[PDB]
């Protein structure tokens, strides 16, 4: 309402909101594609891949 | 009197003194009775070859729930309209009483703040070059302290949303709602019959007697089915796997596991009831232990805190902590979404670094507003041992 | 499972590690990567009976992520840091191959024997084994918590 | 809304006093040749689907 | 769930359900209102004409 200048570093563009990145999301899917049970009935070894996971 | 035992000419005697000695002349390193028995060679250097940083992100199982604010103001409130049955009308009364007013009544339950939570770290450059033997592994230890730092963030916050409502669901909810199983082969029945009791037209499956202007008095409501979930142990969901929908024969529509959350344990937290202050040290190193740096002797501690790992074996801790768990882990408590108000503002998240170069170390900080709460005007069954 | 996939502070064992003896330390699993260990009774009594018997298996088989042994114990450390003092001893020990392990040399105390190997007078309380006590025994893990790097150039 | 729950108020009354005479109705009236008896909760099974 | 044929024997289209049978309640032996906390108890379920 007021026009004023709305300028500081902070508490001026700062105050009322921020640039936006990630918001602590589910992507590792808990309950919905992992947390699974429900797997098939038949021949069977070796689903089981191993990566480096020096990073 | 062995050389690799003696700490005063290590890396750490430079660092702490202010003066030190500018070059070197090296050492005259021994393979003789150390840590490092090599048969060929008693005059090398032990060669490590790879590091790992072994390192998963973690999720939260509610960001569906994630409803976001614009952080202005800090009370919210709701309210219902209680239940008022008709009356026979009975001519004997007087002519005069449709002048009388009959307002009606409300239910006003009001809700306060949502805590904003805060982490901080800090990176050197100058002594964490002394290990990291090349300087991508800097990177990715820096990466991987960075998405640790985003996944605690998850599992503090599921962490404490499973304990606020399994603390509601002890101590907050009445008789009527609460009933009394007995067995993991008895509960899946009795769950059974509590689904489909929220689809009738009832007032005892809600709480809204712990409303503030609602103590007497009754509210109906019911539920829909996309909208119940049930909150139990993986035991109970492991039971109903491998008992209840396998050794039976056509279930084509009764299996009814889309709604199961459920959990390893339901305890893992501490809520202080008597209050006090702190005065043990190795508490305070136990506490910063999980991170809690603020923490000084002399501080105290509220009422209203949560503590979120094992705390309560600590000398101050013992008898004024409490943990939220069930007694005879044989545990249903069922519920319908909508009742539980989950939010958070993180917008905020990343504040700009701090550089401190005459230290020269950079450090973070992350911030994040949270409100929990849940609403008293929906249906809730718990099932327990007491 | 369906335990192994929640975020647990418990579940491994981190306080045994060097520099995390106090603190916490949360990992999940992937169902990808889940090994069960069992022996053949325990595998052979669940693919014969429970799910064979039930009816319903449209999902539940986790059999595919098992591995089992008839027995799981053939095998043995050494405790308290014997000396080789006998020719039976010796010269049974010949039998399987080895030959080196003349009588006069000790035996460390983190060694292993992995054959059928105490009755010998040498071996007796020194020498002890490894199986489940009870032969009712299911160990599960994470793959890939265990690692394996041979060179065979 | 204190108006739509001024209507459904009605509704949970209706039904729950009809069902209150129905039971009201089994208790008191129906006398004993219409009224069979079952011993367990899977008696009544067969008796429902022979009845 | 169990008995393996069903399809023919489900009557499950003519089931009326309900929580409980009964939080209805009957008078015998009439009598007075004589309490103010009872009548106050009354007043919040919408029942005014009560003296």
């Amino acid at each position: 309402m007021y026009e004023g200048n709305n300028m500081r570093s902070m508490m001026g563009t700062s105050y009322e909101d921020s640039r936006l990145n990630k918001r602590t999301e589910l992507n590792e899917n808990m309950s919905i594609d992992t947390n699974k049970s429900e797997d098939s009935y038949g021949v069977q070894i070796h689903s089981l891949s191993k990566q480096s996971f020096t990073g | 009197a062995l050389l690799v035992a003696k700490s005063a000419k290590s890396a750490l005697q430079d660092f702490n003194h202010d003066y030190s000695k500018s070059w070197t002349f090296g050492d005259k390193w021994d393979n003789s009775n150390t840590m490092f028995e090599t048969f060929v060679n008693k005059y090398l250097f032990p060669k490590i070859n790879e590091t790992l940083l072994i390192d998963i992100a973690l999720g939260n199982r509610f960001n569906w729930l994630a409803k976001e604010q614009d952080f202005i103001g800090q009370y919210s409130e709701e309210y219902v309209i209680m239940d008022t049955v008709p009356i026979n009308m009975d001519l004997s009364k007087n002519e005069e009483l449709m002048l009388k007013r009959n307002y009606p009544r409300m239910a006003t339950k009001l809700y306060g703040n949502g805590i904003v939570k805060k982490q901080k770290f800090t990176l050197n450059n100058n002594d964490t070059r002394f290990n990291f033997q090349t300087l991508a592994d800097a990177t990715n230890y820096a990466l991987g302290v960075y998405k640790k730092k985003i996944s605690d963030i998850n599992v503090l916050e599921e962490k404490e949303m499973r304990a606020m409502l399994v603390d509601y669901s002890l101590n907050q909810l009445s008789e009527t709602n609460v009933r009394k199983a007995t067995s993991k082969e008895d509960l899946a029945s009795k769950v059974f019959e509590a689904i489909l009791n929220l689809q009738n037209n009832s007032a005892k499956y809600n709480e809204v007697h712990r409303a503030s202007g609602g103590a007497i008095g009754q509210y109906t409501t019911v539920s829909k089915l996309k909208d119940i979930v049930i909150l139990t142990t993986d035991s109970l969901k492991s039971y109903l796997l491998d008992t209840k929908i396998a050794n039976t024969f056509q279930i084509a529509g009764i299996d009814f596991t889309d709604h199961v959350i459920s959990f390893d344990d339901l305890g893992g937290v501490f809520k202080v009831t008597k209050e006090f202050k702190l005065q043990n040290q190795d508490s305070i190193d136990f506490l910063r232990a999980y991170g809690d740096y603020q923490s000084q002797l002399g501080d105290t501690i509220p009422v209203g805190a949560v503590f979120t790992y094992d705390v309560s074996k600590l000398k101050e801790f013992t008898g004024n902590v409490e943990e939220i768990k069930p007694k005879s882990d044989l545990y249903a408590f069922i519920l319908d979404i909508n009742s539980i108000k989950y939010k958070r503002y993180t917008k905020g998240m990343l504040k700009p670094p701090f550089h401190n170069p005459e230290f020269d170390e950079v450090t973070h900080w992350i911030h994040y507003y949270s409100f929990k709460a849940i609403s008293p005007f929906f249906n809730k069954i718990l099932i327990t041992d007491q």
